[PDB]
């Protein structure tokens, strides 16, 4: 019985199911994301046809299942193969029960990767590509202490003094005077002062929205 | 406009769909504002709004005169409206004839 | 220890850094002590290693000895901190790949 | 040749897969408030390409 699956890989089907992962690649090029939940008619039908996509790799991880081994399908480079189908089902069978339900579709955006390795004569060049990453750790080691080095000085020396921008002395509306604001360090200390009519305050306006200043360890890094 | 024109019954489909988040509602919302300065005290007029569902951004639900207090309800109305939702034409023109 | 503050830093935490920074370097200098009676400083100058830690030492200990006087209040020269961070190069030399390939 | 076209393949596939990824993420949040100068943004994939590849040139 169990023959009868596995004599059906030996007919070249393969080309049917690698041109389901361009024909579902190009299922995901035309999907518009709209901003807050917007969906025009064509991405109604783009779900509907994500199922048949779903079914045709479904069908196939039973089929190449059965035919070779539970066990040792996982074990070569359909890990991932299968790793689409155990999470694509939850996300399908998930979203019709009603979050972080729409973030988890991520995953079908790795589909495009059983394409490299349906062909055999691109795996190889891929490997060609890692193969050369193993001496660059050595490089990334050195710069990843390069970033740990520089960014705790960083901590050290610029401890979040980039909290003072120059506000209006009017005094009608605390906001920032300058259109483009830049830190300011007042009298007493060293820096930047500002003009004849307006004055420093200890606000926070100087990083753009507080995501390039040393104040944390993290945003050192 | 007393002259350019005659009196007109208004009814603005203001669409608040997921696809105008962000600065397209601010032109929207400014826009209507604007129109609404744009209508005498003798034209009526009135605000919905079309979200896959046809409401009414206001309290009157049907034509309300245009008035100088009325424009300030629907202005007001207007302003305190946010994007969502998914687009539907049919039902908004529906509930708008 | 050196990763750990963050502006906006309470009292108490900045009294715990400090505390940490006084033991560990403090350690460093067991470091010393137990290195130089080892074997006599003629040979602790010999490899530059060991060289590295006598300013790296003695760095830390000064800005203890500059923690003593408070012109701030738990309601100025900022040289001598970086010597503590300075140390993790020592860490990068055990790596028989790297040090080579940069050396 | 033989082998240029399937490096350069390699290449467009790795795009591919991270502006795919990057609509999925970004796709259409980057509509704030301010003035819309996002120009490089993420909304549909013609123009997500675009996007990633001035972040590969930086
Ligand atoms: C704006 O409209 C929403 C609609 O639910 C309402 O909850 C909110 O109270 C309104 N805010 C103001 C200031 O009118």
């Amino acid at each position: 019985r169990r023959a009868c699956i596995s004599i059906v890989e030996w007919k070249p089907f393969e080309i049917i199911i690698l041109l389901t992962i361009f024909a579902n690649c190009v299922a995901l090029a035309i999907y518009i994301p709209f901003p807050e939940d917007d969906s025009n008619a064509t991405n109604s039908n783009l779900e509907r046809v994500e199922y048949l996509f779903l079914i045709i790799f479904t069908v196939e991880a039973f089929l190449k299942v059965i035919a070779y081994g539970l066990l040792f399908h996982p074990n070569a480079y359909l890990r991932n193969g299968w790793n689409l189908l155990d999470f694509i089902i939850v996300v399908v069978g998930l979203f019709s029960a009603i979050f972080d339900v729409k973030a988890l579709r991520a995953f079908r955006v790795l589909r495009p990767l059983r394409l490299v390795s349906g062909v055999p004569s691109l795996q190889v060049v891929l490997n060609s590509i890692i193969k050369a990453m193993v001496p660059l750790l050595h490089i990334a080691l050195l710069v990843l202490f390069v970033i740990i080095i520089y960014a705790i000085i960083g901590l050290e020396l610029f401890m979040g003094k980039m909290h003072k921008t120059c506000y209006n002395q009017e005094g009608i509306a605390d906001v920032p005077a300058e259109d483009d604001p830049s830190p300011c360090a007042l009298e007493t200390g060293h820096g930047r002062q500002c003009q004849n009519g307006t004055v420093c305050k200890p606000g926070w306006d100087g990083p753009k929205h507080g995501i390039t200043n040393f104040d944390n360890f993290a945003f050192a890094m | 406009i007393q002259g350019a024109a005659s009196p007109k019954d208004m009814l603005i489909l203001v669409d608040v769909s997921g696809s105008v988040s962000g600065l397209t509602l601010k032109l929207i919302r400014t826009s209507v504002s604007e129109m609404l300065e744009t209508l005498s005290d003798d034209d009526f007029v009135n605000v919905a709004s079309f979200n896959s569902n046809a409401q009414d951004v206001s309290c009157f639900q049907h034509l309300v005169q245009a008035n100088v207090r009325n424009k300030k309800v629907l202005k007001d109305a207007v302003n305190n409206i946010t994007a969502k939702g998914i687009t539907d034409y049919k039902k908004g023109f529906s509930f708008a004839f | 220890c050196l990763a750990m503050q963050h502006y906006g830093q309470s009292c108490l935490f900045k009294i715990a850094m400090n505390i940490l920074n006084m033991l560990f370097t403090g350690l460093f200098t067991v470091e010393m002590i137990l290195k130089l009676i080892a074997f006599k400083p003629k040979g602790y100058f010999s490899d530059p290693w060991n060289v590295f830690d006598f300013l790296i030492v003695i760095g830390s200990i000064i800005d203890v000895i500059l923690s003593e006087v408070n012109p701030a209040e738990h309601t100025s020269i900022t040289f001598f901190r970086l010597f503590r961070v300075m140390r993790l190069v020592k860490l990068l030399s055990r790596g028989e790949g790297i040090r080579t390939l940069l050396w | 040749v033989r082998s240029i076209a399937s490096l350069l393949l390699l290449l467009f596939l790795f795009i591919i897969i991270f502006s795919l990824l990057g609509m999925q993420l970004f796709g259409g949040k980057f509509n704030f408030d301010e003035m819309q100068t996002r120009r490089s943004t993420f909304d549909n994939f013609p123009q997500s390409l675009l996007t990633v590849f001035q972040i590969l040139t930086g």
